[PDB]
């Protein structure tokens, strides 16, 4: 028996979980990318809703998913629109 | 030139060329003797 | 203190290495310079050596000359260790003395970083220093391609239309070639699920694979890249490539379609062996009668001397020029078939961090890359037999030959090439020569050739698994009249298009002084006795 | 296959956050994306450093000079252009088209 | 460490002997005596004076290419000490031997 | 002696020969 | 101010390859029959003097060897490696007979005492030891040095000890107690080698600062020879007083040892396939007749130079 | 040695198709860092290998700290200094615009409202003259000497690779004319002069004053780019006094 040869395993570890634990772990993941890129732009036009959604305050605008902000990027339109 | 092929690829000068053609190039590998003989022989 | 075992090597040079590097860096400092920064000297010399390891061209154009030239140096010290090393643990590796898998693992990931720096070495050459194959011998072997293909009333294989008749039929052995590799049932991987579904969806639908093949068959000339590796045979490494599914479909349905073209137009004459007809010891079987049943084959009288030579093409694959290829392609078939031939092996090569442009060399992992060696060693057989002389082995186009018959006992003996077998690149050639025209040859190979002290018998190969008794008698006539026929068979071939080697052959003479004759057909080595001798 | 904004933007940041080595930290992120396409989306489509411009009249003429001598070899053709392939490709057949 | 009670295999004793150089080992007592400075010419002598009807064609005019095997000469190409193992001989050789 | 700091990524002529065998090639 | 004595200049006349390694060090055989090469490719290789043939290649060492010196009154082979080992070899049945294990840490060089018989060994943990010979014991350990101890010098005169490290100081050891007498801390840069006059009862120290002739036993300092002044690796010194200082970047310069006038620049060429950076001087070493120079270059060659025979006064001027 | 040298029996139209082809067919620039070529032949197998190390080179405006240009104004004779230190270009651009006229008998080229007046430009549009190479000077503001403060003139541009004669003098601190024109230096003399010029009417459509402080003689008092260029021909005759 190749003892030094097993693949990588350890006791007391738990195993592979369900995939909707990795999905929401993706999910979070990729909050914490769009939290990065959002702090590395410094927009204020960017907000959180209360019941967990996106706002952009430089068009009124809601968004379910993050994605949804990021392409929001007419966004420059109404940001005109309000600068005046 | 005929175009030189990738089979030589014939880099560098050689050695006399690089060194001078007075100095003895010793391009020496292998050894001359096994190990079984002795460096500095035993008496008998 | 501990020793350094086996386990230690590597981390205890490494770390002697970087002490190395402390003390050759704190002496060419002046009086000064606060921000000494010896953890960026070795980043710099660790990013050094992974991009020499990733073969990437490294180059911080802030750096300090000496500290350049002393890394450098370190480089090369690692980079000389790290070669020598990996040789020495081929050798044991093929020795079979060293048992490890991690040891095998890692002289197989060093080998093959190797073999794809000299290949990225040999393609930019390549493309720096033009074309090896020169202008008007490549376009001599066209003409003769082209003379050829006249004589042999070759109807050209065309597009492939879109309502074929058997399509249906060449996509399901398409399937099945396809099938015959995920046929274990393993859990598999991402990749490999996706190919399954992808054979899948072509299995359900026929008629909209049919057509994107067409279609990229039409438009696509743009792939892409190919992963490549390895196995070990523990005496060499054989390469296997890694091709997109769809493409892998489509060129195994238009492999199918061209090999069922080319078997109706009757492209491939017969003696272009693995043919589909008969096993490799049939092969043998029928290469052994075909040499016994010859007229007065046995009787060496009058020095009609028996010459068996066996050979290969050495390096038949990277020497072939895409250009070259599309030119020769669209004379055989469609231009836009062709371009997909010539847009088909110009993809990058990649294996991690290894990527670089495929661009001279072949590829074996395309499906119609069978095809296309044939091909090319039919073209080789063309050039080095002769149009005249392959005429007659073929006989006429409207009534071809087997693989061993021919018109007439005259049309054997009107050129000493008598009998030919190409079994891919591996040439067996049978000759029956004359008295004078082997005198002849001897004499001209020694004209070019002179030797005073008759050192020609020594620098023979023979078969060393046969007994003395067995093996054939070297005296200086057979030998030089076996080094006079491969003499004469390597000034026809060039070396721009490839070479073969007198190490690699083997050329053995059957007389009334060698009553054997010696040959390597395949693994089985055959000996030849006449019951006459 | 398909490729959302989204999924580009993503792909763009994973770049920008994770350097370019990475490539399955990557396919991490990108759901049902391999590395290998993350890889050949970035370096074919999403690579700033591709030149996403118009033919000048001397690329134009390298492109149909190239093409012309060295037939349909278009990942050798394009490094030398500074396009990709799929552009050179597609503007030569566009440049074809226009002749005929 | 004048206080340790713990013994190694390789530190039993043994080998506990040594042998000197002898008149026939170049003792010495004849190194002193012996001038080595004739004895490098009278060396370097030796070395240098030991360094030294119907009627055909030829049968094998059907072919396209003649006397190609004409420069075709190895001689101390191999024997051009390069110290550079990406183009050392032996390498090339390594990789042809142990790549098909 | 001035280092710059390390910034890790881990953390063309082509010769007319083979434009004159190609219009040889087309000839 | 003295006119300089005229040594005449050195001119070469072979060069040896053949190792896959970096020459480390050049022993020759003390009745100057041949010599021998510990290189970076572990490989220890008798080379024949006249010839220059390959005599014998060795293996064991599973780092690099840095030390390779015969014992000139036995026949023994001492090797210092950097697997922190050091093996002694018996020739006549050319084996590994004894172990020297002991260094914590990579050795660098080591010495011999030419009547004692005891070993001395330099190493990268910043010490020396003191080994008896047959029972393989050190039997002392030279510590005192802040920095890993480049070069060390076996002396049959007082004091016996001359240890040149890296901290920039020489220390000169007493031999009896083990301890250091004599620290100089006179030299700006590494003390990477020190060659004796076998005669004088003086030696000199290269660095990256100059070169620095100092007297037994106090150390009092003689001379400062300035030039030459990149990073001395190796030193040799003739019985006429010619010294040979060769530097990492591979240049020699020669000197008369009592005046200290530089008598001669010579930079060295390279292997044909080779960078510009290997070019460094790892070991000089005259032979026993003190007529050829040995040079071990870091493009893995032995450079044996010849005295420049057709060379004048008035064909070379002594300057000032 | 022959084209038909190892080669027999060759074809008609082959021997017509080789016809065809046959009648168609440095002292101070010495910069220690070397060039990566070297190191990048070394590290990869795509490019010729180099052995020998090769140093990189480097005048690159080779001038004596800052120079100052009294011009001759419609507001008094206002000294502006170009400093070479930060923007050689910028230096390069006005005392070549001094020298030959392309500041001297030119007019203001523009002027906003307290922000900054730009003189010293032939075309008067606002990044208008001649530099030194002919074409406008590259284009890049200096942090030591940026485009704040009072009197702080700016080689106007539009952009980098613009700033040809049109040297602004800011009144005040702005970061518009920061990273978009080449910050020369500051006013030396006549402060008040061009604080005048600057709150002198102008017409905000090409934001040019018709008060134009109209520069008609540039008397270089000091100047850094022309000591650059003397400086330049002196290491220049230093060896054409022996190779000319």
């Amino acid at each position: 028996m190749d003892f030094q040869h097993r693949p990588g395993g350890k006791t007391g570890s738990g195993g592979v979980a369900s995939s909707s634990e990795s999905n929401r772990d993706r999910r979070e993941r990729l909050r914490q990318l769009a939290l990065e890129t959002i702090d590395i732009n410094k927009d204020p036009y960017f907000m959180k809703n209360h019941l967990g959604s996106y706002e952009c305050k430089l068009c009124l605008t809601l968004h379910n998913n993050e994605g949804s902000y990021l392409a929001h990027t007419k966004h420059q339109t109404n940001l005109a629109r309000r600068a005046a | 030139m005929e175009v030189v092929l990738h089979e030589d690829k014939k880099y560098y000068p050689t050695a006399e060329e690089v060194y001078g053609p007075e100095v003895e190039t010793i391009v020496q590998e292998e050894d001359t003797q096994p190990l079984t003989e002795p460096i500095i022989k035993p008496v008998k | 203190a501990k020793t350094v075992t086996k386990q230690r090597v590597e981390s205890h040079f490494d770390l002697e290495l970087r002490a190395a590097v402390m003390h050759d860096i704190l002496d060419m400092m002046p009086e000064g310079i606060k921000q000494n920064k010896a953890r960026t000297i070795l980043q710099h010399l660790s990013e050094a050596w992974r991009c020499w390891k990733a073969n990437i061209p490294w180059k911080v154009p802030g750096l300090p000359t000496p500290i350049e030239n002393m890394i450098l140096r370190y480089v090369k010290a690692k980079a000389d260790w790290w070669t020598n090393t990996a040789h020495y643990n081929r050798e044991r590796i093929r020795r079979g003395a060293t048992v490890d898998k991690t040891v095998c693992k890692k002289n197989l990931g060093r080998l093959t970083r190797l073999y794809l720096k000299a290949e990225q070495e040999r393609q930019h050459n390549y493309l720096k220093d033009g074309p090896y194959i020169t202008a008007e011998e490549a376009v001599a072997v066209y003409t003769t391609t082209v003379h050829w293909l006249e004589s042999r009333r070759f109807s050209p294989i065309p597009f492939p239309p879109l309502s074929y008749k058997h399509d249906t039929k060449l996509l399901i052995l398409a399937l099945e070639r396809l099938k015959e590799a995920y046929s274990v049932k393993s859990r598999l991987n991402q990749s490999q699920r996706e190919e399954l579904g992808l054979i899948e969806q072509a299995y359900d639908n026929p008629h909209e694979a049919l057509s994107r093949i067409k279609r990229h068959l039409l438009t696509q000339r743009a792939f892409k890249e190919v992963g490549i590796e390895f196995m070990d045979l523990y005496s060499h490494l054989v390469p296997v490539y890694d091709v997109e599914p769809l493409e892998k479909i489509t060129d195994a349905y238009l492999d199918q379609y061209l090999w069922y073209e080319a078997d109706k137009r009757r492209l491939f004459p017969p003696w272009i062996k693995p043919a589909d007809t008969e096993p490799p010891p049939l092969l043998v079987y029928k290469w052994c009668q075909g040499i016994n049943n010859l007229q007065d084959v046995w009787e060496t009288s009058e020095g009609e001397c028996n010459v068996m030579l066996e050979s290969r093409f050495e390096k038949m694959y990277e020497k072939i020029d895409l250009t070259l290829l599309n030119r020769l392609l669209r004379l055989i078939v469609d231009h836009n078939i062709a371009d997909y031939m010539t847009a088909k092996n110009n993809v990058v090569i990649n294996y991690k961090d290894m990527n670089h442009t495929n661009s001279y060399g072949i590829i074996r992992g395309l499906q119609f890359a069978s095809f296309i060696v044939q091909y090319y060693g039919l073209v080789m057989d063309l050039l080095v037999l002769g149009l005249h002389r392959a005429s007659e082995m073929a006989g006429p186009p409207q009534m071809p030959n087997d693989f061993l018959s021919f018109q007439d006992i005259a049309t054997e003996a009107a050129h000493p090439i008598r009998l030919f077998c190409r079994y891919i690149d591996r040439i067996h050639i049978f000759f029956r020569f004359t008295a004078d025209e082997a005198r002849d040859l001897i004499q001209r190979y020694l004209t070019e050739h002179p030797d005073p002290n008759n050192e020609n018998i020594v620098g023979y190969n023979n078969k060393k698994c046969w007994p003395r008794d067995a093996r054939m008698r070297l005296m200086k006539h057979d030998v030089n009249l076996g080094r006079a026929v491969f003499w004469d068979i390597k000034n026809r071939l060039p070396r721009s298009v490839t070479t073969v080697q007198w190490e690699n052959s083997f050329v053995s003479v059957y007389s009334k002084d060698n009553p054997n004759l010696l040959f390597n057909m395949c693994g089985f080595e055959c000996r030849i006795l006449p019951k006459c001798r | 296959g398909v490729w959302r904004n989204t999924e580009d933007e993503i792909l763009k940041a994973a770049v920008m956050k994770y350097g370019k080595n990475q490539w399955s930290r990557i396919a991490s992120l990108l759901h049902r994306k391999s590395a290998k396409q993350c890889k050949a989306r970035w370096y074919e489509w999403l690579d700033p450093s591709i030149k996403k411009t118009e033919w000048s009249r001397e690329e134009e003429e390298k492109l149909l000079h190239l093409a012309k001598l060295m037939p349909t070899q278009w990942r050798t053709i394009a490094p030398i252009i500074g396009r990709t392939a799929a552009q050179c490709l597609e503007h030569y057949e566009f440049l074809l088209d226009k002749a005929a | 460490s004048q206080l340790s009670k713990q013994y190694s295999s390789r530190d039993l004793p043994s080998h506990t002997k040594i042998k000197y150089r002898q008149t026939t080992q170049d003792a010495p007592e004849e190194v002193r005596n012996r001038d080595f400075r004739r004895e490098l010419e009278e060396r370097e002598r030796a070395a240098a004076r030991e360094k030294n009807f119907k009627v055909k064609r030829r049968w094998d005019d059907d072919v396209v290419f003649k006397n190609c095997a004409k420069g075709v000469d190895d001689q101390k190409k191999d024997k051009r000490f390069v110290n550079d193992t990406l183009r050392s001989e032996f390498h090339k050789k390594f990789m042809e031997k142990y790549i098909k | 002696w001035k280092i710059p700091p390390c910034i890790s990524n881990w953390k063309v002529h082509i010769n007319e020969n083979f434009a004159k065998l190609a219009e040889a090639l087309y000839i | 101010m003295p006119k300089p004595q005229w040594h005449p200049p050195w001119k070469l006349y072979r060069v040896i390859s053949g190792h896959l390694g970096w020459v480390r060090c050049i022993a020759v055989e003390p009745g100057n029959q041949w010599f021998v090469t510990g290189s970076a490719d572990r490989t220890i290789k008798i080379w024949d003097l006249a010839s220059g043939k390959l005599k014998l290649s060795l293996t064991g060492h599973i780092s690099t060897v840095r030390g390779v010196i015969v014992s000139t009154r036995s026949p023994y082979l001492f090797s210092c490696g950097e697997d922190k080992q050091v093996k002694c070899w018996d020739l006549e049945y050319n084996k590994v007979i004894r172990h020297y294990h002991g260094h914590l840490s990579a050795v660098y060089g080591l010495d011999l005492h030419p009547t004692i018989d005891v070993l001395v060994t330099c190493s990268r943990d910043s010490t020396a030891r003191i080994w008896d010979v047959r029972t393989k014991a050190s039997v002392h350990t030279l510590s005192g040095h802040t920095n890993a101890v480049a070069t060390v010098r076996c002396q049959a005169a007082e004091p016996q000890i001359i240890t040149g490290s890296h901290d920039t100081t020489i220390r000169l050891w007493d031999l009896v107690a083990g301890k250091t007498r004599v620290t100089l801390t006179n030299h700006k840069k590494s003390v990477r080698a020190v060659v004796l006059h076998p005669r004088h009862y003086t030696f000199a120290s290269g660095s990256p600062d100059n070169i620095k002739q100092w007297k037994f036993p106090d150390g009092s300092f003689i001379q400062n020879l300035s030039g030459h002044n990149a990073i001395i690796n190796t030193l040799t010194v003739n019985s006429d007083g010619v010294l040979v200082s060769g530097a990492d970047n591979g240049t020699m310069h020669l000197w008369d040892w009592r005046t200290g006038y530089n008598f001669q620049r010579v930079h060295a060429a390279v292997q044909p396939g080779s960078l510009d950076s290997e070019s460094g001087i790892f070991a000089c070493a005259f032979d026993q007749s003190e007529s050829r120079l040995l040079t071990a270059e870091a493009d893995k060659t032995i450079k044996v130079y010849r005295e420049d025979d057709t060379a004048t006064e008035e064909t070379h001027p002594v300057s000032w | 040695q022959d084209p038909s040298y190892y080669l027999k029996n060759t074809n008609a139209e082959t021997r017509e198709t080789l016809q065809e082809l046959y009648k168609e067919f440095d002292k101070l620039n010495a910069a220690h860092y070397s060039t990566g070529k070297v190191s990048a032949s070394f590290t990869s197998t795509a490019m010729v290998p180099e052995t020998t190390h090769e140093a990189a080179a480097i005048r690159y405006q080779f001038v004596k700290k800052k120079g100052y240009v009294r011009l001759h104004t419609n507001k008094g004779d206002l000294n502006l200094e170009l400093h070479c230190d930060l923007t050689p270009k910028t230096c390069e651009n006005f005392i070549r615009l001094c020298k030959k006229h392309y500041y001297d008998g030119t007019i203001f080229h523009r002027s906003i409202r307290n922000f900054v007046i730009q003189g010293g430009d032939p075309t008067g549009t606002g990044t208008g003259g001649e530099s030194y190479w002919g074409k406008p000077f590259k284009d890049e503001f200096r942090p030591n000497l940026s485009h704040t403060g009072r009197g702080i003139l700016s080689m106007a541009n539009s952009g980098p690779n613009s700033n040809r004669s049109q040297f602004f003098i800011t009144f005040r601190s702005c970061a518009y004319l920061d990273k978009k024109h080449t910050i020369f230096g500051r006013v030396v003399g006549g402060f008040d002069v061009l604080t005048a010029m600057e709150n002198v009417e102008s017409d905000p459509k090409t934001d040019r004053p018709k008060e134009e402080i109209r520069i008609d003689a540039t008397t270089v008092f000091v100047d850094p780019y022309e000591e650059a260029d003397a400086q330049i021909a002196q290491e220049r005759k230093t060896q054409l006094k022996v190779a000319p």
